[PDB]
């Protein structure tokens, strides 16, 4: 009864480590659409056809 | 896990919900000004190559 | 996301999980009457020695 009583806290550290890993999903999912929009800007001013104020 | 106050399955929903409701906005916009950069927030540097050209 | 993700954190900190004690309530019910009649036996012991006499 006891070793059942205590699996309670098994289950409590199981939901914090999800919630800890969907906050760093949600970060994540920001940071990969701001890689993404980095990636055009160097794509862009990698041409050189610019003027200097564009680049 | 039946809970009757929190509702994660809600708020999941509610959240893709305003994401598909910012798309649409999107889209709105783009299509009555008829342009996809309108303005600064759309993407500054090409607004301002936009602007000064 | 984070507000909702912390107050689905204290949901799954505090919130019962009510289908369980549907079943714990009727049991607990069945229990207690069985008490009470095991207590209402109980009380009537010293009565069998009155016809001793």
């Amino acid at each position: 009864s006891a070793t059942a009583a205590s699996m309670n806290a098994v289950k409590d550290s199981l939901q914090r480590g999800q919630s800890t890993i969907d906050v760093a999903l949600a970060a994540g999912d920001t940071i990969t659409d701001l890689l993404g929009k980095m990636k055009e800007k160097a794509l862009a001013a990698s041409d050189t056809s610019l003027n200097t104020a564009s680049f | 896990l039946n809970s009757i106050n929190t509702n994660a399955g809600a708020m999941i929903a509610l959240q893709n919900l305003n994401g598909t409701n910012s798309e649409l906005t999107t889209v709105q916009q783009r299509i009555n000004t008829g342009k996809k950069i309108a303005s600064a927030k759309d993407n500054g540097a090409i607004w301002a190559t936009a602007k000064n050209q | 996301k984070l507000q909702d993700s912390l107050d689905a954190g204290v949901g799954n900190l505090v919130d019962a999980d009510l289908a369980k004690e549907s079943a714990k309530l009727q049991s607990l019910q069945t229990k207690q009457q069985l008490g009470v009649q095991a207590l209402s036996i109980a009380n009537q012991s010293s009565s069998s020695i009155l016809s001793l006499f």
